[PDB]
């Protein structure tokens, strides 16, 4: 559902939700893939969608 | 008993704005073809 998934990015970008998927996050991503992973992880406050 | 005409409840909707949303864009780097004349490594021989 890779090509879903952007659309819905687009969606709530739009909506000014800051989503943070690893597709955009490319660069930060690539310094530490498991670091950027647990940092919206560990965050609380991060709302994380699951898509099915 | 009092009436809710006034007091009614409110449902919500948001105004989005996706009608007039920028879409994501994807980067494609224009390679320099090898199939256009393109330069290739000199590997150099001795004639001897």
């Amino acid at each position: 559902t890779a090509m879903e998934v952007v659309k819905f990015v687009n969606f709530l970008l739009v909506n000014g939700f800051q989503t943070a998927i690893d597709i955009f996050e490319d660069r930060i991503r690539g310094i530490d893939i498991i670091k950027w992973m647990e940092r919206y992880l560990r965050d609380k406050t991060v709302m994380i969608i699951v898509a099915i | 008993v009092r009436e809710p005409g006034s007091q009614a409840c409110l449902a919500i909707d948001p105004l989005v704005g996706e009608e007039g949303g920028a879409a994501v864009a994807k980067l494609e780097p224009h390679l320099q073809p090898r199939g256009q004349p393109a330069p290739q490594p000199l590997h150099t021989l001795v004639l001897a």
